[PDB]
């Protein structure tokens, strides 16, 4: 390839970590050459024209050249198996020349044209051997197949909804081509359904100190663990505070160790023991 | 009044070393510290280990680098860290990232054709931008989203490098494809390069739409000039005819100018082209309006030959009233009252490239002035009042040749810094702004303002550098009583790189036996370039253009033990599309947005500074910061 | 109220154990979607 | 071609020959190959302070700074470089002596002037600082400072910093345009009446070096 190119460098260093590295242009080119442009697709059968680009780049010397179309099976031109399409032109110094080709593709797939030119006198010279791909009479499209939605649990009732899935007719597919079907599965969620808790925001008395003999105790510790294993499971504790809920565990445990101060060999100690309450320390604990 | 503080990240990464700076002031002897981290909320253990002891011989600093592993919607999670200094302890919870690092797609090329195949890379790094093995699931979408191909590869013992290719079919829909890649640990943060799928022939010449401005001044009689540079891919010049046609952009309308079109020679590879001002007018049905809109330049060029086009277009002109652009984003938004507050103006042309040499002073001092830099950074300084009333500063670029019309202005608000119990015991640092280079050294002033009554309890500044959204460095600066300025000798590495921030406290007792915490932050920036190097040149130091089929030297100078990858693409394929492409630029600039830090420097208050440089204050006295719970920054509420 | 969160459904049941038998038969074809990924689009293509 | 024992040579003489006691004084080392010509990124530092360091910019001067007690002692200070690749043999050092500044009646009144020192450009501006150094008892008394600038010999402009009470440090936008090339000195100085009824005037001097370049 007769132009510029450029290099791009990306080091990985365990060091340096990663680098790119800016890129570097390499400029690759030749005082005279030929430039053959071909279309990226062309219709087999239909007759097109390819352009064949010579250039001169030198100072003062315009170059007398002979280019020459190389036959080949799968076109057909002026060039036979015995016959040399050539012609004989001329090019101004620091210009280019323009050279027609009538060609028709009479093969598909990835065809070969192949051109040469040598100048008089100077001995210099340049063939082109670049590749076309050549694509019959046909039109791209994208046909739906089917549309269903799959939902055992509604559709079709039983438990195993199956789907019969008729292939693609295509009635007017072009010979000789090649066509892929793509299966898509897609689930549409729907969620939703939470009705909202408590603000919190407007809830910060919940936290009291635990104190008192027995049952004073209890009601005071009542709040503060309730209020704690609610914002658990709320998460809210970004909107009340998060440096706030280690002030609570540890009214918490403040509260378990007090309460402790009042377990007999099981309020008062010196009371008879409750039957309640002590079902309540249960259900706190 | 022993006082033990912590100090660690304003938010914390998962699979990732995090330092946390240790302290303890007014203590004696030695002191047994353990660190401890749990999940919040309850308790699980994600780390029990890293314990060390406060020395005499260090001040009293302690450090202890932590990692906090996996073993994993929409609610952030957060981590409680507890620190025991002995006997007496304090906890802070933190914010917690899922983000584990960044991923780098890299194409060979930037556009396709349907039959061809695909070379891309996958570079996998952490937050250092070092390499780390992880599982990468990479996908690839079409056009209508709609992906087509997924590998599950690890870059285990690859060196951060993942070789990857997929061959795109014959039958598919043209466009914009798209490669999506994630780390397995964190499915919710996806990078994404964009591939263009179309049906092309490489041109063999480019085509350059530069216009004498780089935006339209709306009171120009001359019009919008513009220059057709083409040029073949082999550098030598274009002979032929070119088509170019204007228009106005809105957002994301745009209304051609048919009126505009122009047809004009391209004779030693250039051509001339003008939009006059009568036209663009008539293409509207209020100049004044128009401003704040874009224009973009459509040209095509034809060969003499008829046998090659190309299609280039400039876009983004901006219509403003001015030739540059203010901006206090690199300025912090809080004074000391009564000293003296720097301003860091930022100059930028209508497009967004910095502006060089252009005076900038304030709404008064007419005789105050300043040059702007090479990066676009302005510098003043002024100085302020003991007020506690905020402070209004009004910008003006001065720069002659104009009038005070055709001038740019901006205007911001300080505060003032919110100082404990209104004792008025400020700190400021100024630092000495200038393109800071990996190598040199930078002079931290540490400037005190306080009364001398307490002013001999302070004997050491506590200062901490941010990187990349981690802690760097944190040393101590001291200072004898009855100085109000010492300065900070720190060495510049290639660490620093992009940008570093730098916090300062001083802790002490005072007023009525009341705890008092007094810090000050400052951002600064670092030249933008590779943490190392890497350097390609042609190996033959002599010699001229080589010729096709030809073999030539090709000599590369980067970092030892480092591993290069290399690819080398037509310049003819940039023609067709240029975007996408992979610059160290464009890293740079990733790594900076996700920086924890929102402020340019300093705060309301001490718990301000902190949490506005991306770090959290927790001490045994209770002088802590604002709980931080959310991810992103403060949205950009203009 | 708290208990109500923790039994708190969301409205969601995506066990989706979808089979596909092309005449391709040569082996065979199960894709499963489940909830977390569910949306995920599993697609399969065939050159006939 | 000269025969010496270090590819390297040090001199003060860019350096002042006298500190203020208790406030930062400035080193301008002066790094030089053995024939004379200044020497390129050539890391230095002091005796003591082995993590003080800094590198020589393309004059061959290197930017230094330190602190100083309040004594009336002599300071005496050792330069020592220290460029990688050699060893503490190879190295030159020199050694200088600065004496404070004698206050007028012992009152203890100084002035410190430091500059950003960097290549200067004529466009640029730079940062005069002004550093007090007096009990406050009298320090609301001064109000201003006058400076003088010295250029090829000349007076090229004087004028006034402005100064409230409680600022010790005050900084000058000095615009430096292209007569200052080459060299240009700041001298600034108060004068006010305090300890006992006695006049007393307090001066500090400093030479800063512009861009060789023409005019
Ligand atoms: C030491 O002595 C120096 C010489 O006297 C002083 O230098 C002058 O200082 C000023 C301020 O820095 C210089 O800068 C500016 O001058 C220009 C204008 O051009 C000038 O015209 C002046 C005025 O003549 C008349 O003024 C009256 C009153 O307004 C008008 O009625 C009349 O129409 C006309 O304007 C001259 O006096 C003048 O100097 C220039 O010829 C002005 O635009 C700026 O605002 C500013 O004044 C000025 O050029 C200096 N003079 C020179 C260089 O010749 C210096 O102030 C003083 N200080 C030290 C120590 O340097
Ligand atoms: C299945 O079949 C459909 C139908 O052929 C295919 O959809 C077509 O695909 C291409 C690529 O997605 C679409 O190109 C886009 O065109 C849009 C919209 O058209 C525009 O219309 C407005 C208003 O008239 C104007 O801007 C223009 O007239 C323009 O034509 C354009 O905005 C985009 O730039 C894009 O190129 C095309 O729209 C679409 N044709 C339709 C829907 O009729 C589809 O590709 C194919 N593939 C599958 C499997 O879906
Ligand atoms: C918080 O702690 C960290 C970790 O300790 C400190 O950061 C700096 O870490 C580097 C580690 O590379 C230390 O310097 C290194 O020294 C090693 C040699 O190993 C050590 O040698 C010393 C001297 O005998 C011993 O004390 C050690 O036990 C061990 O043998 C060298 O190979 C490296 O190249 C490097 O020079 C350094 O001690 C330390 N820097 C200091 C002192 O601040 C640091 O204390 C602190 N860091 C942060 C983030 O604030
Ligand atoms: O004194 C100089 C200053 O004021 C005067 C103006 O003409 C300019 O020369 C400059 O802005």
């Amino acid at each position: 390839s007769i132009t510029t190119w450029e290099i791009l460098a990306v080091s990985m260093s365990d060091k340096k970590g990663i680098c790119v590295a800016d890129p570097f242009e390499v400029t690759v080119m030749q005082d005279f050459f030929i430039d053959l442009r071909l279309p990226y697709s062309v219709v087999r059968n239909e007759q097109v024209e390819i352009r064949a680009v010579l250039y001169n780049y030198r100072q003062n010397q315009e170059l007398k050249v002979r280019v020459e179309l190389l036959h080949n099976p799968a076109f057909c031109s002026l060039a036979t198996t015995k016959r040399r399409h050539q012609q004989t032109v001329t090019i101004p110094p620091k210009s280019s020349l323009s050279v027609p080709y009538v060609i028709v593709p009479l093969k598909t797939g990835l065809q070969e044209v192949e051109v040469k030119a040598a100048v008089y006198h100077h001995f210099i010279s340049d063939g082109v051997r670049k590749s076309l791909k050549v694509v019959p009479e046909g039109i791209r499209m994208n046909k739906t197949v089917a549309v269903r939605t799959l939902d055992p649990e509604r559709l079709g009732r039983e438990g195993v909804q199956k789907e019969d899935i008729p292939p693609a007719d295509l009635s007017d597919q072009v010979p000789d081509t090649e066509s892929e079907t793509r299966i898509l599965l897609q689930g549409t969620p729907v969620a939703q359904m939470t009705e909202d808790a408590v603000d919190a925001e407007r809830l910060k008395h919940l936290i009291v100190t635990p104190s008192g003999c027995g049952e004073q105790n209890m009601i005071g510790m009542t709040p503060t663990v309730i209020a704690v294993h609610y914002l658990d499971e709320t998460e809210q504790w970004e909107k009340f505070g998060l440096e706030k809920r280690q002030g609570a565990l540890e009214l918490i445990k403040k509260g378990y160790t007090q309460q402790l101060a009042f377990r007999q060999p099981s309020a008062f100690v010196k009371r008879a023991p409750s039957t309640w309450l002590t079902a309540y320390v249960v259900k706190v604990f | 009044s022993p006082m033990y503080s912590i100090i660690t990240p304003n938010i914390l990464r998962l699979e990732s070393e995090e330092t946390m700076v240790l302290e303890a002031h007014d203590a004696q002897g030695d002191v047994p510290v353990t660190v401890t981290v749990h999940d919040f909320p309850g308790k699980k253990l994600v780390l029990s280990s890293e314990k060390t002891v406060l020395t005499p011989a260090t001040n009293h600093m302690g450090n202890v680098t932590f990692t906090i592993p996996a073993n994993r919607k929409g609610r952030n999670k957060f981590v409680t860290v507890q620190a025991t200094f002995g006997t007496q302890v304090v906890e802070k919870v933190v914010l917690v990232s899922l983000q584990s690092g960044y991923l780098f797609i890299q194409t060979d090329k930037t556009i396709y054709t349907p039959g061809s195949t695909v070379l891309y890379r996958i570079f996998t790094v952490n937050h250092k931008l070092l390499p780390v093995g992880r599982t990468v699931m990479v996908n690839i979408e079409n056009p209508e989203g709609i992906p087509v191909k997924q590998d599950s590869l690890s870059s285990q013992n690859q060196l951060g490098v993942l070789p990857l290719s997929w061959d795109i079919p014959e039958l598919v829909n043209m466009g914009q494809w798209k490669i999506r890649a994630y780390y397995e640990n964190s499915p919710q943060q996806v990078f994404s390069t964009e591939f263009e799928v179309k049906e092309y022939v490489l041109p063999s010449f480019e085509v350059i739409v530069e216009p004498t401005e780089k935006f339209y001044y709306i009171y120009n009689e001359k019009g919008l000039e513009v220059t057709i540079t083409a040029r073949f891919l082999y550098g030598k010049k274009v002979e032929g005819t070119a088509f170019v046609i204007f228009g106005i952009q809105d957002g994301e309308q745009r209304i051609s100018l048919p009126e505009s079109l122009k047809r004009i020679p391209i004779e030693d590879g250039s051509g001339e082209v003008v939009l006059s001002r009568k036209v663009l007018l008539d293409g509207v049905q209020r100049a004044e309006d128009l401003v704040g809109k874009s224009l973009y330049v459509s040209a095509t060029v034809i060969l003499h030959s008829g046998s090659d086009m190309v299609q280039a277009e400039r876009s983004g002109i901006p219509i403003v009233t001015s030739p540059y652009q203010i901006h206090f984003t690199k300025t912090p938004k809080y004074f000391k009252p009564g000293m003296p507050f720097d301003l860091m103006v930022f100059v930028t042309n209508p497009d967004g490239s910095p502006a060089y040499r252009v005076p900038v002073a304030v709404q008064g001092e007419d005789t105050v002035q300043s040059l702007t830099q090479g990066d676009g950074v302005a510098k003043l300084s002024i100085n302020t009042h003991p007020s506690q009333k905020p402070l209004s500063i009004t910008v003006r670029t001065k720069k002659q040749e104009l009038s005070e019309a055709e001038q740019a202005t901006r205007t911001m608000q300080a505060l003032p810094y919110s100082t404990v119990g209104n004792s008025n015991n400020y700190l400021h640092l100024s630092v000495l702004r200038t393109e800071l280079r990996p190598g040199e050294t930078l002079n931290v002033n540490f400037l005190l303002r306080m009364d001398r009554a307490h002013e001999a309890k302070i004997r050491y500044y506590t200062y901490l550098i941010m990187n990349k959204g981690r802690l760097l460095k944190a040393g101590r600066q001291v200072r004898e009583p009855g100085q109000d300025l010492v300065v900070l000798p720190l060495s510049i590495t290639t660490d620093f790189i992009p940008s570093f921030r730098l916090v300062a406290y001083y802790t002490l007792i005072g007023a009525s036996g009341q705890r008092e915490v007094v810090a000050d932050s400052v951002w600064v920036d670092v030249k933008d370039s590779c943490v190392g190097s890497l350097v390609v040149k042609s190996g033959q130091s002599e010699d001229r253009q080589p010729v096709p089929g030809q073999q030539m030297t090709l000599k590369i100078e980067g970092d030892h033990g480092a591993r290069v990858v290399l690819v080398a693409v037509d310049k003819g394929v940039f023609v067709l599309n240029k975007k996408n492409k992979l610059t160290q630029s464009k890293i740079w600039d990733v790594v900076e947005k996700a920086d924890i830090g929102c402020t340019p420097g300093s705060g309301k208050d001490y718990a301000g500074v902190f949490s506005d440089a991306g770090l959290t204050f927790t001490s045994s006295s209770g002088q802590q910061t604002a709980q931080r719970a959310e991810l992103q920054c403060p949205q950009p509420a203009a | 109220l708290a208990q109500y969160q923790k039994d708190a459904p969301d409205h969601q049941e995506l066990n989706l154990d979808v089979s596909l038998q092309l005449p391709s038969r040569s082996s065979k074809i199960t894709h499963r979607i489940h909830w977390e990924s569910a949306s995920l689009l599993r697609s399969e293509e065939t050159k006939e």
